[PDB]
């Protein structure tokens, strides 16, 4: 009954995963400005 | 022998009213008395803006 849910939710943890690396790895290199999750599809606008 | 301090971490993310109540706390669990201290002058001064 919530397998959109559950996967476009699995994927908001990763993004967040994702962005604490990066931010921890390079500071001040990516700045991150959205984040869109939708099924196995994620989406990030930054300013590099 | 042991003196406390605070963390900065950009990563991080919380309520703000989480900083205005350990503002309370830390007044009434910390010692900064005329004979000995817990903590450092600037997380006094941290203590006291919350």
């Amino acid at each position: 009954n919530s397998t959109l849910i559950a996967n476009s939710m699995h994927n908001m943890a990763i993004g967040t995963l994702m962005q604490r690396e990066v931010g921890r790895e390079q500071p001040g290199v990516l700045t991150f400005l959205s984040e869109q999750y939708v099924g196995d599809d994620t989406l990030f606008y930054t300013k590099l | 022998q042991i003196i406390l301090d605070l963390k900065i971490d950009p990563g991080e993310r919380m309520d703000p009213a989480v900083r205005m109540v350990a503002g309370v706390v830390g007044h009434l669990l910390f010692t900064a008395g005329g004979r000995f201290t817990n903590l450092t002058q600037n997380m006094a001064r941290q203590l006291d803006i919350a």
